[PDB]
């Protein structure tokens, strides 16, 4: 683990008093003898007033889990670590989230706003961290207010990436700023159902079924403008069966054979 | 791959330490092959019995649910527990999925709606302890698969905070695993069991090799 | 749920703010606000919530001083 | 004394507010009943080899004694 004066340390600054029994801990009898604190100020664990009963240390999992002995609702349950850095498990944390991935073209693209998003460069990276602080615990928040905190958590995440993903390689979905469509189904997937299709593009407007009516005054006006130019004439149907042909080979993200005229 | 193949045979123990060569054998006195009405019956009659869940032989079919098991030495409130439980299953999530896609090359967002969709939990009789299984329905997996997770695991219960965490035990995930049966007796000295969940008041719920794909 | 019949409560520990539903907890979600932070950062919240900078289409940064936007 | 019991509080809510490089390194329960603090030139044990160095312009003992009150 670490030094035992580092422990001792520790758990020194976790109790805002001072104990009596500070030269009586030694490396083999700290779980067993009982811990009492001077009583001058309310404990951190709980606020209370003056505990009546000593506290107790026991060693599990890599780890110091304070008790008081009697009532065990008395005092509140607190957990000390003493492994690693803080600033890597927040990294891994985030990692976890998958929210950040590598490119094979060597940028990192972020899942921020419902969207995929790569910049050549601007560190979006930090603008990711801050935006995710919402979903960790409260312990982790507080340390994410600091920019030099963020580059450090940055700076873990790029040396953790090692392996490139592909992107964009469903052609059957048109995407959104808002949401991904499906070209096979018409159903409009928003929010986290995006996330599965990455999509680094989108049309630049929002997605609205609002106005996704047939039966509207918009619609009808149309087919007087496709008549004028496309004549709905016998000798014409194969021009008209080619026109729609291109018109909607448009939507697709696929590599055409063809050239049109 | 299964698809038609669906396990729905429960295979169980009767006491720890079963003989090696009687497995094999198959003695009626120490290993059993139930339905879900019939076992219910059989933990109803006999109040004193203990039962030990395992499988048979994985070398033919070793697909089960996701399993673990959480155990800690204090009693908490119900609102810290429900705090403690909430970060945990965002956290065991989270780290499952990542896991999943970066080996098994599954999704990240499907693997988290299965988990996330439907999980069974229980209860010890024991007021000083805080102690559970927890089963994930609708995810299902190879035994391999919860061997390499072992020490990802591991190394999240060393690295975390929650107290419930922290308590994650990784022994469990081992050759020839047993689990012990919901509302059934431990030691026979000793009237420590589980309990239900309001949630979910079937028995089906609650075993990690009854597998049906939906 | 449906109108959340047993009345809500409040409560602080370790400097958060605590959500919690009474009567039968399990009904409900309890939710945690922190009520602290960085001096450094409520600021800059504040001076984001006057809405003075914008961050434009090019990646360029426009401020307002002087009753005029300059960038 | 008792002052010094009561800031502890204190400083120790400044170091965790303030950024500082060095100010994430102080001690709080140092403040107590009975403080002992190391005198300068003397080991913690003889085991140990780390003495204190003396730093310019004070030489004097007592400019490095809390327990010396003079009156100026
Ligand atoms: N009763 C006690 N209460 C609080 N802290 C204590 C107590 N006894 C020892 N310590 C701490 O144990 C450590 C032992 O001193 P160490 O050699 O590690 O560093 P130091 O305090 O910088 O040294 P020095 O004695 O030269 O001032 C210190 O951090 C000290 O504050
Ligand atoms: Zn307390």
């Amino acid at each position: 683990f670490i030094s035992f004066e580092d422990a001792i340390k520790r758990v020194s600054k976790i109790f805002i008093n001072s104990i009596i029994n500070f030269n009586d801990l030694d490396e083999n009898n700290f779980t067993t003898v009982p811990l009492v604190i001077d009583y001058v100020t309310p404990c951190a664990l709980c606020k209370k007033r003056s505990h009546k009963h000593p506290h107790q240390l026991s060693l599990e999992n890599g780890a110091i889990r304070i008790y008081k002995t009697g009532n065990p609702h008395s005092c509140k349950v607190k957990i000390v670590p003493l492994d690693g850095n803080k600033l890597f498990n927040i990294a891994q944390r985030i990692l976890d989230t998958n929210s950040v991935l590598l490119t094979e073209r060597g940028d990192h693209i972020v899942w921020i706003n419902n969207s995929w998003k790569f910049n050549s460069e601007e560190p979006l990276i930090t603008k990711l961290i801050l935006s995710i602080r919402h979903q960790l615990p409260k312990e982790y928040s507080s340390e994410l207010l600091c920019p030099r905190k963020r580059k450090t958590v940055e700076a873990n995440i790029r040396d953790m990436l090692v392996d490139s993903v592909e992107t964009d390689t469903y052609p059957d979905k048109l995407p959104f700023k808002n949401g991904v469509l499906d070209l096979v189904d018409g159903m409009f997937y928003s929010g986290d159902d995006a996330k599965k299709y990455t999509c680094t593009v989108s049309t630049g407007f929002k997605f609205d079924d609002t106005k996704f009516v047939e039966d509207s005054p918009e619609m009808e006006e149309l087919m007087n403008i496709i008549n004028d130019i496309q004549p709905l004439t016998d000798e014409n149907k194969k021009n008209r069966e080619l026109y729609e042909k291109t018109l909607s080979s448009c939507l697709c993200g696929a590599t055409k054979g063809c050239l049109t005229f | 791959d299964a698809a038609i193949r669906g396990n729905d045979v429960i295979f169980v123990l009767k006491t720890i330490g079963v003989p090696s060569a009687c497995r094999q054998n198959e003695d009626p006195r120490f290993v059993e092959a139930f339905k879900c009405d019939e076992l219910e019956r059989y933990i109803d009659n006999n109040p004193e019995c203990t039962l030990f869940e395992s499988l048979r032989d994985e070398e033919a079919y070793s697909i089960v649910r996701i399993f673990m098991d959480v155990d800690l030495d204090a009693c908490l409130d119900e609102i810290d527990y429900l705090t403690a439980i909430q970060d945990f299953i965002i956290e065991v999530s989270n780290c499952v999925a990542r896991f999943a896609f970066t080996e098994c090359g599954a999704i990240h967002e499907n693997v988290i709606k299965s988990m996330r969709s439907n999980f069974s939990l229980t209860k010890s009789t024991n007021r000083d302890k805080t102690s559970f299984h927890i089963i994930f329905l609708d995810t299902y997996t190879t035994m391999d698969t919860l061997i390499a997770m072992k020490r990802t695991l591991l190394e999240l219960s060393r690295s975390s905070e929650n107290p419930l965490t922290r308590s994650i035990d990784t022994a469990v995930y081992r050759r020839k695993t047993t689990l012990r049966v919901v509302g059934t007796r431990k030691n026979p000295n000793c009237d420590t069991i589980h309990v239900m969940q309001p949630p979910h008041d079937n028995i089906e719920d609650y075993l990690f090799t009854y597998v049906d794909m939906n």
